[PDB]
């Protein structure tokens, strides 16, 4: 028992069509290993200034017979600064024809995000706290836990295949692994946080140099680029020719020339001899205006986002606290086994 | 974008 789900490459994010409610209201929502809550855009939501939040499906609780309004306010803030608020609820959730009943979700009535987010991380990272810092509702079974508890999948685990940079679609598989879509063997890496799907990154090879790291890296489907601590990012920037630019009182971004040569690769070395090679095409990101960001950015939180994850096949196993990785093989061939 | 800390 595996559940395959198509990932829509939206550019900065990967999203899937799922349904919510007794009447199977279709939502296109970001698939996010870096958060743990599933929330949907209410049909009467007030979008954030300049945000078109109702273009990727909306949810009308009043037309679902199964919708339950829990007591309780919902609030979340993401790493990029965007936020969503609303109320906690429960309803039926349907993922490629597989339904789970009474799944706790949030009905969001105000947001600066463009669409809903299906957070599939650990339950201990659920946004169950208000802006006073107080826990306002208990930790709860999120979507992957409920899939397991209702007998849909054997293990709380899922495999991620974002597919190639130009691809319209990839695939996430709950409770399974597609053995046709990687070369070599999947190497298991120990998760190093009890809250976040981080693994130890030993080093990065770039432009013929090896840069020792030796700290955790979040493997986040819901981050567009790659983030490293300021001093390490600056060591890499020195080889790449990326230039730090102050964009706000406390925000700096690496820019790079749009016509910069993108030949070569960057190699990421993890535990147990596991190795992912990323083409340097992944390090030039086009902004609207004829400037480009470098694919690496500074942050106190280390994150390997989509521009890394496109080049790995990953089996996240939240029961075993492992993420198993191998170099991706782009192919329509498929041979899925249950995990 | 950057999805929760
Ligand atoms: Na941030």
């Amino acid at each position: 028992d595996s559940i395959s789900l198509s990932l829509i490459n939206e550019g900065p994010s990967y999203a899937s069509k799922v349904s919510v409610g007794s009447n199977k209201q279709q939502q296109t929502v970001i698939i996010d290993t870096g958060s743990s809550d599933f929330w949907v855009v209410d049909s009467n939501a007030q979008c954030g200034k300049g945000v078109d939040c109702k273009s990727s499906g909306t949810f009308t609780p009043s037309s679902s017979s199964s919708y339950k309004n829990l007591g309780a306010a919902f609030t979340i803030r993401y790493g990029d600064g965007s936020t969503s608020q609303g109320t906690w609820g429960k309803d039926t959730v349907t993922i490629n024809g597989v339904s789970i009943t009474g799944q706790q979700i949030a009905d969001v009535t105000q947001t600066s995000v463009d669409q809903g987010i299906l957070g599939i991380g650990y339950t201990s990272n659920e946004a169950v706290y208000d802006t006073s810092g107080r826990q306002t509702t208990p930790n709860y079974d999120n979507v992957p836990v409920t899939l397991k508890k209702q007998g849909k999948i054997r293990t709380n685990a899922y495999s991620l295949y974002l597919n190639s940079p130009s691809a319209e679609t990839g695939t996430i598989i709950f409770g399974g692994v597609d053995n046709a879509k990687y070369s070599g063997k999947l190497v298991a890496e120990q998760v190093t946080s009890s809250q976040a799907l981080t693994i130890s990154l030993a080093s990065v090879n770039l432009k013929g140099s090896s840069f020792s790291f030796g700290d955790g890296a979040l493997l986040d489907s819901g981050t567009t680029l790659t983030y490293f601590p300021s001093d390490f990012a600056a060591q890499l920037a020195d080889k790449a020719g990326a230039r730090l630019v102050q964009v706000a009182r406390d925000q700096y971004l690496y820019f790079i020339d749009c016509n910069t040569d993108t030949s070569g690769t960057t190699v990421f070395n993890f535990g147990n001899g596991a190795k992912i090679t990323v083409p340097n095409t992944e390090y030039v990101y086009q902004n609207g205006d004829g400037t480009c960001l470098w694919g690496i950015q500074p942050s106190d939180d280390t994150i390997l986002g989509d521009n890394f994850l496109r080049h790995a096949y990953l089996l996240y196993n939240l029961d075993a606290n492992t993420i198993s990785i191998a170099q991706v093989k782009y192919t329509t061939d498929s041979s899925i086994s249950a995990v | 974008v950057v999805f929760a800390f």
